[PDB]
């Protein structure tokens, strides 16, 4: 059986489905609410390489797709544009109806390759890809979503919105040796790491624009950090050398 | 039974987005010619943790999910609307569902305000007999 | 409320089509092979303005619009067909989503025929007191 | 709250959300209906140059589609095959399961073209498009509709049909200069007025062809009629001369 | 209405095949990426003739067809999932669609407890009534 | 009205819409079951030349599908790829989230050539193709079925599985004067008839394989078996000589 939310003696409970309680009273279908929690709140790594170790591909299942009503302002989204390396799309495109999680503050975009060994990408933990109002089991391609999960209750009787694009690229996607660089633009990348925040990525990314630091040939510059350098516990709580280009900061 | 939030953390504060079934709307905005797009049609709200129902929201939805993985796989449909619907006839059959036993533990009917009719006109039967 | 057409025409009569969930099939024609097509399958009825009911109609359709559009406006499903099964639910749920006190204004539990047996057994028990 | 209509006291009423009427009686779902009346019946104008301007494009807005029961024998219904001057279509075809309106006396069938600034065509004033038992919020391409609303019902406890195709051509489609041409043939045109009505039409288009009037030549014939003519208050209550071929009716 | 098996024959068993919708899970079986392909979700049972349920079950399905089919004709929707819950609100607006009268033929409501208590309290004023 | 089966004095019936039973009892929606019964069970022939018959090509009546939630082993299921002669497709397609019937003993997959006048291929009989948990009432091409009809039911509160495919061509299918052979190998074939049975066909199709009785050439072979050979009721209850090379089998 489903779990149901109820709120008995000032405290959350799931309603059992034995007990009846009669002083317990539903007037009205919109007391039953479904909402969508996203694993950020949990306390879940969100970089994109601990969050892509998360998902897998797998053939044989048929996906599934659960509607919900409300759900939460997210941190932390991602959206995938992955092929094999024979160039065939590793996602399904959209279905019609499901658009891309209402509301992120980061889209972290990947783009790459994997070899993507299975018809669908799903949740290993068996987490939901939160849409618009639909959670799937499966990712779609080039479409935003949080990961999370969803909850049904019954309720008693009765800043803007900012979203920046951080755009990645990726070899070896879904795999033990996946590589991930951060884009400065298409031709200045950034060696990436699990430790990096996206407000990190942000500042590096002006720091090289105004430092001058992009690659200025026809060839691929790509940066790296060494250890020294930190970075910056949950979310709601420099010298350039060259040594494509290899290089470090320092 | 209780909710026992076992997570490494809780954001302990809601920043939610949902819509509006009959917002009172300005004009003509209701018409989809003019409305807004996609993109505008939600509302945004905050909820903190009084009666700890926040970290308590974050571990139910964390423990439904097994049941509800379950009946996805078992449903031949592919996007389910249905559950609360469901959940709704579930809540009424369990009080409804048979014959109401009028004081019984499982029928829900209340007749102590006619306990107090039909007790409070003894004394128009027995007060009324003068002979 | 009550419907106040605030139309410029209304036309009186209502010339309406529908179908039929369990028409008596003569022989084999409920058979989709041997059935009608598409375009067979409606009926066809003749109504007029009765009771105004027809003008009255026109104008309850008008004035459905502005809340069903902000219905599907908020809905992801790309087809509705839950309405009206919604409404049944709503109406059970007005009546029987709590406790029913009896003679309260929202209990719909009339006891009359058992105040005529409790009230018509006194006369079992003051009638027989011979001693 | 959607409304539902109930009748009291001999007289058609809205259902109160608030107030609980106990003596009310649904004892089946076979008594709640979803009926969809036609703008027809509230003395709208129906012909083609006023009915098109009710309709336009617009981008962002998902379509939706709404089921209904029962519906009204229908005057006037509208069939649009509109290009972009590219020859790209302007209507995204009918989806899986939605057939043309089951009841049309006339079915103005529209073709032509427009610039079509939109994704999706939408009613300006907010009403359906009616189709067979499903009412859209947009224009589907080559599908018969009549434009209407939705109405809810609770009920109390328990000449055949014709047809006729007319045919226009257009140019400018959903703008302030839109032209329209009544088809008599490939080759014979008749200047469209707001004035005519479809009997008009079919009365002149078969005047034509028995006086002769239709083009004898590979060119396009575009008849004209003047002022003077009248045409033949709500539904339900000659000498040609030659002036691409311009000419006049009088 | 009774059940009359008119077929050629009948098969008494039913070896039959479902899913379940809260398998009690081994471990992460109940994950979508960990658990059984498509082929693997099914139970199976068998399931012999007492009561001539399995004949009679035959003949049922045999007999529901023409009425299911003309449902199927007259909707719109492509798949319907729907007809159980439909039944089920049925269910209940046969029961509660309107005032309950007790003691009718249609109010499904027992007093028969508290018949038990209001004349078991009649010896707690006609016995106290000394002076 | 749908019938709904519920049982009363140990015995199944039809529950009569008009008369109210207080003392039934309907505590849950699990109590509520749809149930998809094989026309196998009634006795009907399941050869392929039988069992073909039943079905019939037929335009203007959309399909439709609705769901069941448990059925019954079959021992027969088709599946079908038959194409027009010009080699256009007589069958559509599964529709998405239509998978083939889960417990089948024998799958008479057969493919070959017939008119196909119809856009759909319907039961002449009024039952329903029994997929996945689905039930249509029409065929999709090579997706497995069973035929069978559906139950609902009310009721009272609270060997592994092993599948063999036989495969036949077929020229005129849905018609008249159709002719089915029996696949033994690529070039291989048997004459089919309507007393042969499943497994008859897969031991004759294992002598001739142990018997060395296959074609040998670049040509197709096809044996035909003469009426003294019986075969082997409900099913739950040699020497070759030669004569496109036909030939006998006594
Ligand atoms: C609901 O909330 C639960 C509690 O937060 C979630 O539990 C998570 O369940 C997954 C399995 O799906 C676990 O992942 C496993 O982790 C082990 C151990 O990983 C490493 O970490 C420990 C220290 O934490 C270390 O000591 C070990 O040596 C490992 O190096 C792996 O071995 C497994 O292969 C698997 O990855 C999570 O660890 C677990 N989290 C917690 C906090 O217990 C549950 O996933 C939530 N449900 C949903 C649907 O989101
Ligand atoms: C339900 O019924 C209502 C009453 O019939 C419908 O009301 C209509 O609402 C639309 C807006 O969506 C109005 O259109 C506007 O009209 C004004 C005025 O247009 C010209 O006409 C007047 C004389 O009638 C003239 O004096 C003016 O100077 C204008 O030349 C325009 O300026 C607006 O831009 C807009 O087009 C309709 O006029 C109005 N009809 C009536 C009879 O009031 C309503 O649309 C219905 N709802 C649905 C969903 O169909
Ligand atoms: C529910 O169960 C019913 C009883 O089993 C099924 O009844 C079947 O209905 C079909 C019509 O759709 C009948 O088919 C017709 O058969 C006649 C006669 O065929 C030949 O057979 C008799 C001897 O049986 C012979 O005497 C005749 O001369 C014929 O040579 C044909 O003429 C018709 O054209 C048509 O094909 C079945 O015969 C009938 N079966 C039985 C046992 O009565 C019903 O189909 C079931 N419903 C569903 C949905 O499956
Ligand atoms: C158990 C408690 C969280 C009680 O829910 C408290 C809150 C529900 N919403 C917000 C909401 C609003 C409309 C429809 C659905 C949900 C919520 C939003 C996102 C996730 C979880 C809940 N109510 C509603 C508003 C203010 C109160
Ligand atoms: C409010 C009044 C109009 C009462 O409805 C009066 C009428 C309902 N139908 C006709 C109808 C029939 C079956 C299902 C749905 C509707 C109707 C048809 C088209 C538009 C609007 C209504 N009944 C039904 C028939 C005869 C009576
Ligand atoms: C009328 C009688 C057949 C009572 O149904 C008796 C049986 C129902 N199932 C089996 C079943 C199980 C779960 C969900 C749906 C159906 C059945 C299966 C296939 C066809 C028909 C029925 N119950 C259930 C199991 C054991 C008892
Ligand atoms: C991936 O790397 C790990 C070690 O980090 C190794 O154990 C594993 O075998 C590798 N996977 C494959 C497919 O080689
Ligand atoms: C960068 O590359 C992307 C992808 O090829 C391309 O769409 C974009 O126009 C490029 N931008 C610039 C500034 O070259
Ligand atoms: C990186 O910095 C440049 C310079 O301001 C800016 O234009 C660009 O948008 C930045 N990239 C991201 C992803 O914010
Ligand atoms: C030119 O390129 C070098 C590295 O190749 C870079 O560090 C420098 O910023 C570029 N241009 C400047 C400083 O104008
Ligand atoms: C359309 O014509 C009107 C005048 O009839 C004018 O006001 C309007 O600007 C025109 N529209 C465009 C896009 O030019
Ligand atoms: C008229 O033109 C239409 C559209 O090109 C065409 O389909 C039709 O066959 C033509 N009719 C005649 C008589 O030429
Ligand atoms: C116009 O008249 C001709 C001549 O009778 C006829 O064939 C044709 O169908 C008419 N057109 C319409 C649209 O009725
Ligand atoms: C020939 O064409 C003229 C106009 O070009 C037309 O009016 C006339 O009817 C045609 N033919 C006749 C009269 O035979
Ligand atoms: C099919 O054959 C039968 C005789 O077996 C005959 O009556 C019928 O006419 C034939 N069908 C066609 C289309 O020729
Ligand atoms: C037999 O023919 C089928 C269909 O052309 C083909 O797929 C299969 O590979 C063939 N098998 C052999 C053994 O030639
Ligand atoms: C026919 O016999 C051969 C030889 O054993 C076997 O490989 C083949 O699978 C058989 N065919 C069928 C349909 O069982
Ligand atoms: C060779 O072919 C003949 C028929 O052409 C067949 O009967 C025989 O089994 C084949 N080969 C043998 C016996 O090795």
């Amino acid at each position: 059986s489903i779990p149901l939310g109820v709120i008995h003696n000032s405290a959350l409970q799931v309603s059992d489905v034995d007990k009846l309680v009669c002083r317990d009273k539903l007037s009205s279908t919109n007391q039953l609410r479904s909402v969508g929690l996203n694993l950020e709140g949990n306390g879940v790594a969100t970089d994109v390489p601990s969050a892509t170790k998360r998902w897998g591909f797998r053939s044989g299942v048929p996906p599934k797709v659960v509607n919900y009503e409300a759900g939460e302002w997210a941190e932390n989204c991602y959206n995938l544009e992955i092929k094999k390396p024979d160039g065939s799309e590793c996602l399904p495109a959209a279905p019609d109806g499901i658009r891309g999680f209402p509301r992120c503050r980061y889209v972290h975009k990947v783009s790459g390759t994997g070899p993507c060994a299975g018809d669908f990408a799903f949740h290993k933990e068996g987490a939901f890809f939160l849409y618009d109002r639909l959670a799937s089991t499966v990712i779609y391609r080039g479409t935003t979503f949080a990961e999370g999960v969803v909850a049904f209750l019954i309720l008693p009787q009765a800043s803007g919105y900012y979203s920046t694009t951080i755009r990645y690229q990726a070899t070896g996607f879904g795999t033990n040796e996946t590589e991930y660089l951060f884009e400065v633009d298409n031709l200045t990348y950034v060696q990436l790491e699990s430790r990096f925040t996206p407000q990190f990525l942000l500042q590096l990314n002006e720091t090289i624009y105004t430092s001058g630091k992009r690659s200025n040939t026809t060839g691929k510059l790509i940066w790296k950090v060494n250890p020294e350098i930190d970075t910056t516990w949950a979310f709601w709580e420099l010298s350039f050398t060259v040594v494509x280009x290899x290089x470090x900061x320092x | 039974e209780a909710i026992v939030n076992a997570q490494p953390k809780c954001n302990p504060n809601l920043h939610y987005w949902t819509t509006q079934d009959e917002g009172a709307a300005i004009g003509l905005a209701w018409i989809p010619y003019f409305g807004p797009a996609a993109e505008g049609i939600y509302i945004e709200g905050l909820m903190h943790n009084q009666d700890g129902l926040i970290c308590g929201l974050r571990q139910l939805a964390n423990e439904t999910t097994q049941a509800l993985q379950l009946f996805l796989r078992a449903t031949t449909e592919l996007r389910t609307f249905s559950i609360l619907n469901r959940k709704a006839i579930d809540f009424l059959l369990q009080r409804w569902g048979g014959t109401c036993h009028i004081l019984g533990p499982d029928c829900c009917i209340e007749p102590a305000d006619w306990t107090k009719n039909i007790t409070d006109k003894i004394d128009q039967i027995i007060h009324d007999f003068v002979d």
